[PDB]
């Protein structure tokens, strides 16, 4: 009977708000930490939401002076010495509000110039629905941002600091609840503790962003390739084997209950992409996931010119900024070196190209990996001397990146005329 | 010495001076993260933010965890021990697996009392005693 | 904020 209070006495505390609150923000945590690679050392910082909020927003139109941007681009990315960062990882959720637009506002424009897509999760409070399960009812979230409700937002995805940021929809579970039958606690080797059950049933135990796994994938895409193509789709990317599901005995026999918040549709995959949001779509009972889209915040746009069309489409999609931000971090940071030698027009032509020229092709590789290696398609570098300043330049990249698959139409049809000679009148 | 030896008729001297640019190590790709972890509780948390030495997680989340002391006061509804006042979970977090309903009962000086007894009541041999034979 | 759910949650 003294098990009676116990499975009482700890089931008011793990329970109650504050200690649970913890736990989320450290199961979290504990996810990203978990793959440990030979060369992608991660790094905390403990920060309320609200001391971001007023900082940026106190600091918004001078950015330079922000407490935040002077720990992360004026101190270790700026600074000599220092080790800059790389795609910062919001573990919050960004609401419709006028407010916490601006913190995105804020962290973009130091994602902008510390060169650091910053990536995150959206509410469902974004859809104005109380249940993000609930958004597989809505048709076409095109059609909804129309609504003059998304005002301030619309204006927000046109910002050039937007093509940085990289929202997320959807939550995984992070933790199984605590059963007898399944996920026993480990009791020690004499207290009896295992039989203990905890207390709950629809939808309330335990989320955690799908941000996570989309950083925790740009690490792989990273320490087995080298760029960040391979965060999309299955056979590529993102595919984020093996989550943590939940099963449970209400009357039945073990309903399984699916890892993922929300079981996106097909087309729910795309709808989201024009948004500027990322999925984290699930597979039906497989327990799994995948990224099919990555794209970022900025504005699609369509214009006329074709060319003009397919600019706004690359640059809307985050896999490529993470990529030329790979270039920024390549610049300053190596020719610091040569900042006193002797050199010409045509001698930083060479060092700036020689190095990014061991990554750019137009053969396609047997699988995707083998071929991720190659990110870029084709680069110009033309660097040029300005007048007045004579030790000074200003140079002036052009990548174009691998084109990823999006999709396709397709008609069939019985022809009956592509062999005349069965059909034909001549017989 | 600078006021170099007399020369002979046949000096040698076997030059060992090489001169080069020096290399450098790569770049770890960083990933910085942001979140509410502490709520408010900690040592780099309690500070100013004009003043916050990021972390690096070297080790492992258990270890870069129990470099901050995260602990907490709150209260809770009370079920064990003798007396008024409700119990007061305080201890502070080591590893990741302390929100474990489990470890929380080794913390709490309270829960631990009974889980004492289970250790010394539920171990009554009476299948030592009650198996006699003769 | 009156945790007429924790409360009323009881549970044995």
């Amino acid at each position: 009977v003294i098990d009676k209070l116990i499975d009482l006495q700890v089931n008011s505390i793990i329970s109650n708000d504050e200690f649970r609150a913890l736990e989320q923000e450290w199961l979290k945590v504990q996810e990203v930490c978990q793959e440990d690679y030979d060369n992608v050392e991660v790094s905390i910082l403990d920060v309320k939401k609200e001391e971001l909020q007023y900082d940026f927003e106190r600091n918004l139109y001078d950015i330079s002076s922000s407490d935040f941007f002077k720990k992360v681009y004026v101190s270790e990315f700026d600074q000599y010495g220092g080790e800059p960062y790389g795609a910062i990882l919001g573990l919050y959720n960004f609401e419709n509000t006028t407010n916490d637009i601006i913190w995105l506002t804020g962290m973009g424009m130091v994602a902008k110039n510390s060169h650091a897509p910053f990536i995150a999760s959206i509410d469902k409070s974004f859809f104005g629905v109380k249940d993000l399960s609930e958004i597989t009812h809505i048709k076409s979230f095109e059609a909804l941002l129309e609504h003059p409700r998304y005002k301030e937002w619309n204006d927000f995805r046109n910002l050039d600091v937007a093509a940085y940021i990289g929202l997320t929809v959807g939550d995984f579970m992070l933790r199984q609840p605590y059963n007898p039958e399944n996920n026993p606690v480990q009791y020690k080797l004499m207290e009896g503790f295992n039989e203990f059950v905890d207390y709950d049933k629809n939808e309330s135990y335990l989320w955690g962003p799908a941000s996570i796994h989309l950083v925790k994938n740009m690490m792989r895409s990273y320490d087995k390739t080298r760029w960040f193509q391979y965060i999309r789709g299955v056979e590529s990317g993102g595919y984020v084997k093996n989550l943590v599901a939940c099963v449970y005995d209400n009357k039945g026999i073990l309903e399984t209950k699916s890892p993922l918040n929300v079981l996106f549709a097909d087309y729910m995959e795309l709808s989201l992409a024009n948004i500027g949001l990322i999925p984290f779509v699930s597979e039906k009972g497989t327990s799994n996931a995948c990224f099919f889209s990555v794209n970022s915040a900025k504005k699609v746009e369509e214009f006329v010119d074709g060319f003009d069309s397919a600019n706004s489409r690359l640059i809307a999609n985050l896999s490529y900024t993470m990529c030329i931000s790979r270039i920024s971090h390549y610049i300053k940071c190596v020719i610091r070196d040569k900042i006193g030698s002797i050199v010409d027009v045509e001698s930083i032509q060479k060092i700036l190209s020689d190095w990014i020229s061991e990554f750019v092709t137009t053969v396609y590789q047997p699988t995707p990996l083998e071929m991720a290696r190659y990110p870029f398609r084709n680069v110009s570098i033309e660097v040029k001397t300005i007048p007045g300043k004579p030790g000074w330049y200003s140079c002036k990249i052009n990548v174009i990146p691998h084109i990823q698959f999006e999709g396709m139409n397709t008609t069939m049809t019985i022809d009956t005329r592509l062999e005349p000679e069965l059909f034909g009148t001549n017989n | 010495a600078k006021n170099k030896i007399p020369n002979s008729r046949l000096m040698i001297n076997y030059e060992t001076n090489v001169d080069g640019v020096l290399k450098k190590k790569e770049l770890p790709y960083r990933v910085l993260v942001v979140g509410d972890l502490s709520k408010g509780r900690s040592v780099d948390a309690k500070k100013e933010f004009a003043d916050r030495e990021v972390r690096r997680v070297n080790n492992g989340v258990d270890r870069v965890l129990e470099e901050m002391n995260i602990s907490f006061d709150f209260e809770a509804p009370n079920f064990v021990s003798k007396d008024p006042s409700n119990l007061k979970v305080n201890y502070r977090i080591e590893s990741v697996k302390d929100f474990r309903p489990d470890a929380v009962a080794k913390k709490v000086p309270e829960i631990r009392a009974l889980l004492e007894m289970k250790e010394i009541l539920a171990s009554f041999a009476k299948d030592i005693e009650n198996n006699r034979n003769l």
